[PDB]
C-alpha cells in the first residue's frame, strides 16, 4: 500500500526495471528478507554514477 | 406635506416621525375600548458591541461602532393589537411590519459585525394600572431572532442548510471532521429584549414618541462562530388609535 | 419516427371519447398557441407562477379536469383556479376578457381547439420536456 | 463544436487559470498591437513623395530610400509611451518573436492538460475557504460556475457515459 | 454530534407525505381541490397538533370538510421547524422549475 | 489488498495538477488499509452501485443506481423536493473484507460518508499526518514523466 | 513674454522629455490618482459588498488574494449606477465597504485615457505628422468604455463592471457567456478574427522583413547592428519579399507596396476590434448572440441536438450557478 | 405571494434582505432582489403604491388594481432581452417567442 | 498582557514615545475606544516617510 | 494583572539568545491571563518561598 510510485520516486523504479532490487541496508523492493545484492544496489548504482 | 418628490435621496426616509416639544400630555385609556397600534416606528441611532477581553476576569464593556450599511437601518410600518390588561397595564402584540433589517457595523481595528435588527413577534407590556399614557410611561417586551441567513444561503464553497454541497468538494481526502462546524449549517433562533420610553404624548391624536434600548445577539454564520452581544439606541414613534 | 394518427389522437371529452386531430390543425394549434400563449407558456411552464404547468398529469389532476379538449376549450373562455374556486378571466387571457387581452378577440372555435389539440399533443412527442423548464432544455 | 471545446476546457480544466494560456493571450494580443501600432505608424510618418493626398501611390517597390521617418516615429513614441523602437530590424524581429512564442506557451498548456495536469485550483485559497465560510474571492466565484458547467453540460457532451442526473442532485443557485 | 435538521426531517414524515406544520404551500398541488384555497387556510392555521386537527379550522364549508376527509391520508404533522417556516418559505421556498 | 489498492482513482494518474507537487502521499495521506468493499442496499434490501467518478471530474455527485442503471438513491442538492435521499430510502452500507468487515451502517450521516468515498472506487483508511497531507490528489510518476517528455519533444 | 504666455510655451513645449500638452495637463493628474488608488487598493483594501446582498468579496493581497485572484471589486449592487465619491459616504469605512475605490480609479482612468487619446493627436500635430495613431488607439479605448461604462449602464448598476483584477476578468468573461452567448455573436467573431489575424499578420510581416533583410553584419554579430537609427536607405529588399511570399500563394496576393502592406496592418486588427467592442456595447443593451436552441427538429418533432444545444446546456450550467444567493425571482432580467 | 398569504413586508430573504422588500441607502421602501439597482424607476403602473417614505405595506396589502397586475405580467414577460435572430429571452432560452424589444 | 514590546515591535514604541499613538483603524496604543488621531496616525507616518 | 505581569522573568530582557529570532510571544507564548499568586506551605502549614 506504499510503493515506490506513490512516494514520488522517479528513478527508483528505472533502477529496478532493469534488475536493481536492493539496497546496502538490507531491505528490497519486492519485501524480501535476508537478501544481499552485492556492489550493485540502489546505493552502489549512486555512487558508481557520482564517481 | 412632504411628498416622496419632497424625500427622495434626502435620508429623510430612514427617519421616524418627531412629535413637537409642546406634547407632553396625556392619551386616555377606557380600559373596554379597543386599541391598535397602526404605525410602529424604530429609528437607531447607536450600535454598541460588547467586546471579548479574551480573560474573563474583568468585565466586559460596550464598545461603540462605525455604522457601513447606510440609512438603511429604521423599522417602520409596524402594526399590532394594544391589549388593556386586567391590572390595568396594556400588552402591545406585533403581527406585522418591516420589523427587521440587515445592519452591518465595524469595531475599531476594522472587524465587521452583521446582525438582524429586528422585533418580530414582539411582544412589550407596561407597568399596572396606566389609565392614560402619559410621559412616564413605559413597554417592557421580547422579541425572536432568527437566523441573520435563511435556509436556501450558499456559502462561497456552495454549502448550505437546505440546499448546497454538505462536504467541502474542494477538499476530496481530507479528514471532514476538523470541517464539521463549517460543513454543517445550523439556523438559531434567539430572544432579545427591548425597552421603550415615552417622552412625549399628544392627546388629541393619540400619537407618543420617545426612546429605546433593545439588547440582542448577532449573525453567526450560520453556526460557523459565536454571535455577540449588541445594544442597540435610538428613537421611536407610534401611532395609538382605537378599534 | 412521424407525426401519425396515433400521436394525433387525444381525449375529446371527460367520458374517454377521443378524436384525431388532422396534422394541418395540430400545426395551426401551434402557431395559435406561439401567437397568444407562448410569451407566459414557453415550453409548458408557466413563467408568471411556476408552480402550475400544462403537462397532461396536471391538467387531469386540475378542479374541472382540463386534460381533454372541451375542459381546456373552457378554460379558455371562463378560466378558473386550479381548484376552480375563484373566476380569474380579470387577469388570465379569456374570450371573456378578450377586451383586457386583445389577442383573443379573433379567436374562433375551431381555433380554441387548435390551441387544446396542441397542448395535448406536444408532451406525446416531446416527453418530460414539456412543463420541464430549463432542466430539460 | 469549437465553442463547446472552450467552454469544455474553462469547466472541467480551469483553463484560464492557466499560466501557459495566460502567455498565449499575451502573445496574441500583443501581436495584435504590435500590428496595428506599427502599421499605423508608419502610414503617419510618411515621407511626402507626391501631389496626391491619397498617399499609395508615392511608393515605388524598387526605390531605395525609406517610404516614413523612423526618426520622427521614435521621437513621437519616445514623448508619447517614455519608450520606442530606433532599430528597425529589432522591431520586426520583436513582431515575429511575440506571436510566435506565445502560441508555443499555448501549446506547452494544452499538452499538460493532455494529462489533465491543470492549473485548477490554488491549495490555500481552498484551505482558507473550507475553514472560513465566510472567506470569498473571484477564484471561488469560477469555481462555482465550473461546477455548474461540469453537471450541466456532462449528460448530453459525454452520452457513452449513459449519466443520469436526478434534478435534485444538480447545483443551482436560488431561484434559478 | 452537529446534525442538518433538513436532511434529519427528511428522515421522518416529512419526507413522504405532506406535512401541514412544515411543507411549503406549492406541494398541495399534488392532489385535486387543494390549491390554492384549502393550501392557503392550511398554511395560515399551522400548527396542527393532529392531522385531523384540520377538519376544525373556522368557516369550512362542507364541500372543503369532505375535500379534507377524502385527502386526509396523504397529510402528516411534525414538530415546527424553525429552518423550514422562516423567511416565509412555506409561500416561496426559492424552487420555481 | 494490493489489488483492491489498484482499484481506486487516489492511483489514477490523470488526476492531479500541475502545481501540486510532490508525491501522491502529500493528497489523500499514507495507505494504511484496505476497509473493505461496501455494499450498499436501500429499504428494500436491494443491492445499490455507487456512480463512479470519472478521471475528467474534480468533484461529481453520489448517485446510486440498480443493477438495471435505474437511479434508487442520491445526495440531493435542493431539498425542499427531494426524492431520493439516502433518508427517504433507508440506504444502509455493510462492509465485507478489510478492516470493516462484517460491520453494517445506518446512520444516515456515517451511510453518505461512506457513498462520497465510494464514488473513488474501493475505500481506504490514510495516515494523513505523518506528510501533513491536504487532501487533493496528485500524478504518480508515470504521468510527471509523460509531461515532461511530451513538452521536451 | 508674460506669465501666462511661458506657461503656455512650456505646456506645449517639444522639447520636454515627456510631451505633457493641454490633453496632458488632465491626463496627468487623473492617471495618477487612479494609478495610486488602484495600487493602494490592490494591497489593502478590506472586502466589498459587490452583489448589495452583505457577502462581501476579498480583494485585496492583505486579506487572502494572491496575485492572480486579486482585484478592485466593483461597487454594490445597492449603489447602482449612483455617483459615490468619497464625499457621498458617511465614512472610509462606509465607502471601502461599499466599494468607492472602484467608481474612483474606472473614472478618473477613462478620462485619463481619453486624454491620452487627444494627447496623441496633439503630438502628432506639433510634430508635423499625420494625425490618425490616435484613430488607431481608439480602438482598445473603445474596448475600455464598453467594459467599464456601457455595460455597466446598460444593465443599470457599476456591480456589473468588470473587476479590475485576472480572475474577476474571468468572472466577467464566464457571466457574459452565460447571460448574452457572446460565443454566437457576429461581433465577437469579428473580434477573434481581428485579434488571431492580428497576430498572423505580425508573425508574417515580422518574418518577411527578417527574412529580406540585406547583408550588412558577419555571422559573430546580431545583423540588427546593420541597420543604423536614421539611415536615408531601406535595410530590407521588398522586392525579394514579395517574390517569395508572391511565389508562396500567387502573385496577386501578396502586396509588393509598403504603404498599402501597413495600411492593411494597421486596418485589419482595428476594425476587428472596434467591431469586438461594440459587441459588448451591444449586448449591453441585451442584443444578445445568435440562439439556435432546438432549432432542429425530426418529422414527429423531437428535437435533434447540435452543437448549439451543447454551448446551451454548458450556459444553463453558468446562469444556474453564478452570484448563487442574489436572485429570489425566477427570471434574470438584468 | 401575497395572495397565497405571505405577509411580504416581513419576509426574509435568504441574505437577510427583505425578500419582496427593503430600504435603498437613502431609506426608501423599496422591491428586494436584484432589482434593488433599479429603485429609481417610475412609472404610472407603480406609482399608485409609493407614498412619502416609498412603497407603502397598506397599499400593498389592500389596493393592488387587475390592471396592475395584468400590466406587471405583461411587462416582466416582454422584458428588453432577446437574440440576434429574435428569439425572445434569456440566452438559454429555447426558440419559441419570436421578439427583441424596440 | 500582549503590549507591543511583547509583539517584536520595534518602531512602533518610537512613535508612540512622542506623541502617535492612534490607528486609522480606530484603535489606541492605550487601548481607549472611539478616539480619533486625524492625519497622524502610525499609518500616516508611514506615508509621510514613504512619500 | 499588568502589575504582576511586570513580576515576570520572562519579561526580563537578559533572558534571550542572540539566534533565538522573533517577538517574545513566540518564546513562552502570548499572554492570556494571570493564576494568581501561589503559596506554598509545608505540613506543618508554614509559609514557604520559591528561590
Ligand atoms: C452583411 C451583414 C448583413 C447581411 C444581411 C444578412 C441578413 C439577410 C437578411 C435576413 C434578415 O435580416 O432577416 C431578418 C429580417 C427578416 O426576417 C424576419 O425577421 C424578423 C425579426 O423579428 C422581428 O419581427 C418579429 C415578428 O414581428 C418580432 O416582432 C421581433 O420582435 C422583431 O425583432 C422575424 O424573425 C421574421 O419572422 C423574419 O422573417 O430582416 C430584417 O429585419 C432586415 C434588417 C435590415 C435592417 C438592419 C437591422 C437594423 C440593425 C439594428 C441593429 C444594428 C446594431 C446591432 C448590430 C448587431
Ligand atoms: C482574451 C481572449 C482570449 C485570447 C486572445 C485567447 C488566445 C488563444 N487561445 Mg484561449 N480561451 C479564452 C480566451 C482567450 N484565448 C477563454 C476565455 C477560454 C475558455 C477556457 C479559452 C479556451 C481556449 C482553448 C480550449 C484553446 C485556446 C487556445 C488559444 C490559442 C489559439 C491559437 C490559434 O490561433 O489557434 C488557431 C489554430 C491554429 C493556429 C492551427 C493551425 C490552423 C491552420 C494553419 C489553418 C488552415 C486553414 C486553411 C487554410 C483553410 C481554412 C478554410 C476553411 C475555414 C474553409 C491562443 C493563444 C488554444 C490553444 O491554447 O492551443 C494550444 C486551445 O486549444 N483557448
Ligand atoms: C524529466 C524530469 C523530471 C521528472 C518527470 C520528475 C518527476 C518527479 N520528481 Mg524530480 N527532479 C528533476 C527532474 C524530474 N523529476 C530534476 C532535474 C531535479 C533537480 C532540480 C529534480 C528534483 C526533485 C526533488 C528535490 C523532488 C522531485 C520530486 C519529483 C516528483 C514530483 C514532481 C513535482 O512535483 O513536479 C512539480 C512540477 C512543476 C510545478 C512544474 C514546473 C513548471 C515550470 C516552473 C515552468 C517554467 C516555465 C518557463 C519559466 C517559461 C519560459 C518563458 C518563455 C518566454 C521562454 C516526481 C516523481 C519530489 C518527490 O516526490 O521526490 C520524492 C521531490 O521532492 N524531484
Ligand atoms: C537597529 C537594528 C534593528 C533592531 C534592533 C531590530 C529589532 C527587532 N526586529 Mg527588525 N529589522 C531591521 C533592524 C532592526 N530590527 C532592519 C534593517 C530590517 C530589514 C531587513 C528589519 C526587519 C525585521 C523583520 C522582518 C522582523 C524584525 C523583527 C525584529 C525583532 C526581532 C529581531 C531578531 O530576531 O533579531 C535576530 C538577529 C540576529 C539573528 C542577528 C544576526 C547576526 C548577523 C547575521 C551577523 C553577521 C556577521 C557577519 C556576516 C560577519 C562578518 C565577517 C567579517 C570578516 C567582516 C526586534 C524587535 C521581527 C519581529 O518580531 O517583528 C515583529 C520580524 O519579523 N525586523
Ligand atoms: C500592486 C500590484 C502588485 C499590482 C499588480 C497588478 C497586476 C494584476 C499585475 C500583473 C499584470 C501582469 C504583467 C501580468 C501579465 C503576465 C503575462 C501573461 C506575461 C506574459 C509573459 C510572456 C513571456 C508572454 C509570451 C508572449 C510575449 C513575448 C508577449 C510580449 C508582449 C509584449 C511586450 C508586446 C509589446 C507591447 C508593446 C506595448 C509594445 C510597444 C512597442 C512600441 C514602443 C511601438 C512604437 C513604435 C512603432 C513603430 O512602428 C515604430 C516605427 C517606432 C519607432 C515605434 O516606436
Ligand atoms: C498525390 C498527388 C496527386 C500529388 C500531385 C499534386 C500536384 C503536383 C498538383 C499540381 C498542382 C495542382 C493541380 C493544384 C492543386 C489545386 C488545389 C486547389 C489544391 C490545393 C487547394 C488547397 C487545399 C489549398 C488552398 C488554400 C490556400 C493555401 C489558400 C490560402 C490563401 C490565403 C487566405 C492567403 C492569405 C493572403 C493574404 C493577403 C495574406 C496577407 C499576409 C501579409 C499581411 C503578409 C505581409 C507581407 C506581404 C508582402 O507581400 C510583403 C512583400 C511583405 C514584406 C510583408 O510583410
Ligand atoms: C541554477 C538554479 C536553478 C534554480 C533556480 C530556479 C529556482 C527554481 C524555480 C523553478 C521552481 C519550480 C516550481 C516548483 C514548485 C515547488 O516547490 O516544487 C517542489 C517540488 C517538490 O515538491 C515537494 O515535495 C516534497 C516531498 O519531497 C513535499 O511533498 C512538498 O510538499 C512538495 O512541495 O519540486 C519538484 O518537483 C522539482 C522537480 C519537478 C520536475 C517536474 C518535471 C516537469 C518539468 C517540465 C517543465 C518544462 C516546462 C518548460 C516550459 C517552457
Ligand atoms: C540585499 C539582500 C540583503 C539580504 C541578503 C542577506 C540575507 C540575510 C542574511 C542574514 C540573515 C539574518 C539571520 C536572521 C535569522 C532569521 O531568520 O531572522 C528572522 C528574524 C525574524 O524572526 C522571525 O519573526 C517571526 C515573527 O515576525 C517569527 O517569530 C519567526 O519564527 C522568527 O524567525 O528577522 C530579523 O529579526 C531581522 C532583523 C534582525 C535585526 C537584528 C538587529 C541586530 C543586528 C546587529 C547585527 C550586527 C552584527 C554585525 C557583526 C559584524
Ligand atoms: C463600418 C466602419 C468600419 C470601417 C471604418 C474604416 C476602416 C479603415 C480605417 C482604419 C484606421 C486605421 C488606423 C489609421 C491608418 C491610417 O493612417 O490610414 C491612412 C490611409 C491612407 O491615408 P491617405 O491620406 O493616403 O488617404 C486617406 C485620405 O487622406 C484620402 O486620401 O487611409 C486610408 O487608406 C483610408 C481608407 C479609407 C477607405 C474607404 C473607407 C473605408 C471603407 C472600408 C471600410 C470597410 C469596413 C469593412
Ligand atoms: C505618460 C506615459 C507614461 C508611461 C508610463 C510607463 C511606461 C512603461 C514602458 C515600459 C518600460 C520598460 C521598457 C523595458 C524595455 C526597453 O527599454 O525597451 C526599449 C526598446 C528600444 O528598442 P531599440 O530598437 O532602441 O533597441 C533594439 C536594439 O537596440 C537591441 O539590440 O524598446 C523596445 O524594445 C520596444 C518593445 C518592448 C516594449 C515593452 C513594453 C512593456 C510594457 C509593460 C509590460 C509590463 C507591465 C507590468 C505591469 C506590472
Ligand atoms: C401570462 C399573461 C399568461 C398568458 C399570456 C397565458 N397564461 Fe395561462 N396561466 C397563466 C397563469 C399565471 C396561470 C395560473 C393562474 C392560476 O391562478 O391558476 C395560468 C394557467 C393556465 C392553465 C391551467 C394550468 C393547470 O391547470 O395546470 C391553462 C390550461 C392555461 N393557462 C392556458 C393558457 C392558454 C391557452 C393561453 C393562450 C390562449 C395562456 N394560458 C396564456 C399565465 C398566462
Ligand atoms: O450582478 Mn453581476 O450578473 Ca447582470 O444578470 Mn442579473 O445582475 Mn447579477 O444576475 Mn446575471
Ligand atoms: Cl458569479
Ligand atoms: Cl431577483
Ligand atoms: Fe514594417
Amino acid at each position: 500500500l506504499n510503493p515506490m510510485w506513490r512516494q514520488g520516486m522517479f528513478v527508483l523504479p528505472f533502477m529496478a526495471r532493469l534488475g536493481v532490487t536492493g539496497s546496502w541496508s538490507g531491505w528490497s523492493i519486492t519485501g524480501e528478507t535476508g537478501i544481499d545484492p552485492g556492489f550493485w544496489s540502489f546505493e552502489g548504482v549512486a555512487l558508481a554514477h557520482i564517481v | 406635506t412632504l411628498t416622496y418628490d419632497d424625500i427622495v435621496g434626502t435620508g429623510l426616509a430612514n427617519k421616524c416621525p418627531t412629535l413637537d416639544d409642546t406634547a407632553r400630555g396625556a392619551y386616555p385609556i377606557d380600559s373596554s375600548q379597543t386599541y391598535r397600534i397602526a404605525r410602529l416606528c424604530l429609528q437607531p441611532t447607536t450600535f454598541l458591541v460588547k467586546e471579548e477581553p479574551k480573560n474573563k476576569r474583568q468585565e466586559a464593556e460596550f464598545v461603540p461602532t462605525k455604522l457601513v450599511t447606510r440609512e438603511t437601518t429604521s423599522l417602520d410600518q409596524i402594526q399590532g393589537e394594544l391589549k388593556v390588561n386586567s391590572d390595568g397595564s396594556l400588552t402591545f402584540v406585533e403581527e406585522d411590519g418591516i420589523d427587521f433589517q440587515p445592519v452591518t457595523v465595524q469595531m475599531a481595528g476594522g472587524e465587521r459585525i452583521p446582525l438582524l435588527f429586528t422585533v418580530k413577534n414582539l411582544v412589550a407590556s407596561t407597568q399596572p394600572n396606566v389609565t392614560s399614557i402619559t410621559t412616564s410611561t413605559d413597554f417592557k417586551g421580547e422579541f425572536n431572532v432568527p437566523s441573520y441567513r435563511t435556509a436556501n444561503f450558499l456559502d462561497p464553497k456552495g454549502r448550505g442548510l437546505a440546499s448546497g454541497y454538505d462536504s467541502a468538494i474542494a477538499l476530496p481526502q481530507a479528514k471532514e471532521e476538523e470541517l464539521a462546524r463549517a460543513n454543517v449549517k445550523r439556523f438559531s433562533l434567539t430572544k432579545g429584549q427591548i425597552s421603550l420610553n415615552v417622552a412625549k404624548v399628544d392627546g388629541r391624536t393619540g400619537e407618543i414618541a420617545g426612546t429605546f434600548e433593545s439588547e440582542q445577539l448577532s449573525d453567526d454564520d450560520m453556526g460557523a462562530h459565536e454571535p455577540h452581544e449588541v445594544k442597540i439606541q435610538g428613537v421611536f414613534y407610534a401611532s395609538i388609535e382605537p378599534a | 419516427a412521424e407525426l401519425t394518427p396515433e400521436v394525433l389522437t387525444v381525449p375529446l371529452n371527460s367520458e374517454g371519447k377521443t378524436i384525431t386531430l388532422t396534422e394541418k390543425q395540430y400545426l395551426e394549434g401551434k402557431r395559435l398557441f406561439q401567437y397568444a400563449c407562448a410569451s407566459c407558456h414557453v415550453g409548458g411552464i408557466t413563467k408568471t407562477n411556476p408552480s402550475l404547468d400544462l403537462r397532461t398529469e396536471t391538467l387531469a389532476l386540475a378542479t374541472p379536469p382540463r386534460d381533454n379538449i372541451e375542459g381546456l376549450v373552457d378554460y379558455m373562455k371562463n378560466p378558473t383556479t386550479y381548484d376552480g374556486e375563484q373566476e380569474i378571466a380579470e387577469v388570465h387571457p379569456s374570450l371573456r376578457s378578450a377586451d383586457i387581452f386583445p389577442k383573443m378577440r379573433n379567436l374562433t372555435e375551431k381555433d380554441l381547439v387548435a390551441i387544446a389539440g396542441h397542448i395535448l399533443v406536444e408532451p406525446k412527442i416531446l416527453g418530460d420536456k414539456w412543463g420541464g423548464g430549463k432542466v430539460y432544455y | 463544436a469549437i465553442f463547446r471545446f472552450l467552454l469544455f476546457f474553462q469547466g472541467f480544466h480551469n483553463w484560464t487559470l492557466n499560466p501557459f494560456h495566460m502567455m498565449g493571450v499575451a502573445g496574441v494580443l500583443g501581436g495584435a498591437l504590435l500590428c496595428a501600432i506599427h502599421g499605423a505608424t508608419v502610414e503617419n510618418t510618411l515621407f511626402q513623395d507626391g501631389e496626391g493626398a491619397s498617399t499609395f501611390r508615392a511608393f515605388n517597390p524598387t526605390q531605395a530610400e525609406e517610404t516614413y521617418s523612423m526618426v520622427t516615429a521614435n521621437r513621437f513614441w519616445s514623448q508619447i509611451f517614455g519608450i520606442a523602437f530606433s532599430n528597425k530590424r529589432w522591431l520586426h524581429f520583436f513582431m515575429l518573436f511575440v506571436p510566435v512564442t506565445g502560441l508555443w506557451m499555448s501549446a506547452i498548456g494544452v499538452v499538460g492538460l493532455a494529462l489533465n495536469l491543470r492549473s485548477y485550483d490554488f491549495i490555500s485559497q481552498e484551505i482558507r475557504a473550507a475553514e472560513d465560510p465566510e472567506f470569498e474571492t473571484f477564484y471561488t466565484k469560477n469555481l462555482l460556475l465550473n461546477e455548474g458547467i461540469r453537471a450541466w453540460m456532462a449528460p448530453q457532451d459525454q452520452p457513452h457515459e449513459n449519466f443520469v442526473f436526478p434534478e435534485e442532485v444538480l447545483p443551482r443557485g436560488n431561484a434559478l | 454530534e452537529l446534525v442538518n435538521v433538513v436532511d434529519e426531517k427528511l428522515g421522518t414524515a416529512y419526507g413522504e407525505k405532506i406535512d401541514l406544520n412544515n411543507t411549503n404551500i406549492a406541494a398541495f398541488i399534488q392532489y385535486r381541490g387543494l390549491y390554492p384555497t384549502l393550501a392557503k387556510l392550511i398554511v395560515k392555521n399551522a400548527p396542527y397538533e393532529s392531522v385531523e386537527d384540520v377538519l376544525n379550522i373556522p368557516g369550512l364549508t362542507e364541500r372543503q370538510k369532505q375535500i379534507l376527509r377524502e385527502n386526509l391520508e396523504h397529510f402528516t404533522v411534525t414538530e415546527v421547524e424553525t429552518a423550514l417556516v422562516e423567511g416565509g418559505d412555506r409561500y416561496n421556498n426559492g424552487l420555481y422549475k | 489488498e494490493k489489488l483492491a489498492f489498484y482499484d481506486y482513482i487516489g492511483n489514477n494518474p490523470a488526476k492531479g495538477g500541475l502545481f501540486r507537487t510532490g508525491p501522491m502521499n502529500k493528497g489523500d495521506g499514507i495507505a494504511q488499509a484496505w476497509k473493505g468493499h461496501a455494499v450498499f442496499r436501500n429499504k428494500e434490501g436491494e443491492e445499490l452501485f455507487v456512480r463512479r467518478m470519472p478521471a475528467f471530474f474534480e468533484s461529481f455527485p453520489v448517485i446510486l443506481t440498480d443493477k438495471n442503471g435505474v437511479v434508487k438513491a442520491d445526495i440531493p442538492f435542493r431539498r425542499a423536493e427531494s426524492k431520493y435521499s439516502f433518508e427517504q430510502q433507508g440506504v444502509t452500507v455493510s462492509f465485507y473484507g478489510g478492516e470493516l468487515n462484517g460491520q453494517t451502517f445506518t446512520d444516515p450521516p456515517t451511510v453518505k460518508s461512506y457513498a462520497r468515498k465510494a464514488i473513488f472506487g474501493e475505500i481506504f483508511e490514510f495516515d494523513t499526518e505523518t506528510l501533513n497531507s491536504d487532501g487533493i490528489f496528485r500524478t504518480s510518476p508515470r504521468g510527471w514523466f509523460t509531461f515532461a517528455h511530451a513538452v521536451f519533444a | 513674454a508674460n506669465l501666462w504666455e511661458r506657461f503656455c510655451n512650456w505646456v506645449t513645449s517639444t522639447d520636454n522629455r515627456l510631451y505633457v500638452g493641454w490633453f496632458g495637463v488632465i491626463m496627468i493628474p487623473t492617471l495618477l490618482a487612479a494609478t495610486i488608488c488602484f495600487v493602494i487598493a490592490f494591497i489593502a483594501a478590506p472586502p466589498v459588498d459587490i452583489d448589495g446582498i452583505r457577502e462581501p468579496v476579498s480583494g485585496s493581497l492583505l486579506y487572502g488574494n494572491n496575485i492572480i485572484t486579486g482585484a478592485v471589486v466593483p461597487s454594490s449592487n445597492a449603489i447602482g449606477l449612483h455617483f459615490y465619491p468619497i464625499w457621498e459616504a458617511a465614512s472610509l469605512d462606509e465607502w471601502l465597504y461599499n466599494g468607492g475605490p472602484y467608481q474612483l480609479i474606472i473614472f478618473h482612468f477613462l478620462l485619463g485615457a481619453s486624454c491620452y487619446m487627444g494627447r496623441q493627436w496633439e503630438l502628432s500635430y506639433r510634430l508635423g505628422m499625420r494625425p490618425w495613431i490616435c484613430v488607431a488607439y481608439s480602438a482598445p479605448l473603445a474596448s475600455a468604455f464598453a467594459v467599464f461604462l456601457i455595460y455597466p449602464i446598460g444593465q443599470g448598476s457599476f456591480s456589473d463592471g468588470m473587476p479590475l483584477g485576472i480572475s474577476g476578468t474571468f468572472n466577467f468573461m464566464i457571466v457574459f457567456q452565460a447571460e448574452h452567448n457572446i460565443l454566437m455573436h457576429p461581433f465577437h467573431q469579428l473580434g477573434v478574427a481581428g485579434v488571431f489575424g492580428g497576430a498572423l499578420f505580425c508573425a508574417m510581416h515580422g518574418s518577411l522583413v527578417t527574412s529580406s533583410l540585406i547583408r550588412e553584419t558577419t555571422e559573430t554579430e546580431s545583423a540588427n547592428y546593420g541597420y543604423k537609427f536614421g539611415q536615408e536607405e531601406e535595410t530590407y529588399n521588398i522586392v525579394a519579399a514579395h517574390g517569395y511570399f508572391g511565389r508562396l500563394i500567387f502573385q496577386y496576393a501578396s502586396f509588393n507596396n509598403s504603404r498599402s502592406l501597413h495600411f492593411f496592418l494597421a486596418a485589419w486588427p482595428v476594425v476587428g476590434v472596434w467591431f469586438t467592442a461594440l459587441g459588448i456595447s451591444t449586448m449591453a443593451f441585451n442584443l444578445n448572440g445568435f440562439n439556435f436552441n432546438h432549432s432542429v427538429i425530426d418529422a414527429k418533432g423531437n428535437v435533434i441536438n447540435t452543437w448549439a444545444d451543447i454551448i446551451n446546456r454548458a450556459n444553463l450550467g453558468m446562469e444556474v450557478m453564478h452570484e448563487r444567493n442574489a436572485h429570489n425571482f425566477p427570471l434574470d432580467l438584468a | 405571494d401575497q395572495k397565497l398569504g405571505a405577509n411580504v413586508g416581513s419576509a426574509q430573504g435568504p441574505t437577510g434582505l427583505g425578500k419582496y422588500l427593503m430600504r435603498s441607502p437613502t431609506g426608501e421602501i423599496i422591491f428586494g432582489g436584484e432589482t434593488m439597482r433599479f429603485w429609481d424607476f417610475r412609472g404610472p403602473w407603480l406609482e399608485p403604491l409609493r407614498g412619502p417614505n416609498g412603497l407603502d405595506l397598506n397599499k400593498i396589502k389592500n389596493d393592488i388594481q387587475p390592471w396592475q397586475e395584468r400590466r406587471a405580467a405583461e411587462y416582466m414577460t416582454h422584458a428588453p432581452l432577446g437574440s440576434l435572430n429574435s428569439v425572445g429571452g434569456v440566452a438559454t432560452e429555447i426558440n419559441s417567442v419570436n421578439f427583441v424589444s424596440p
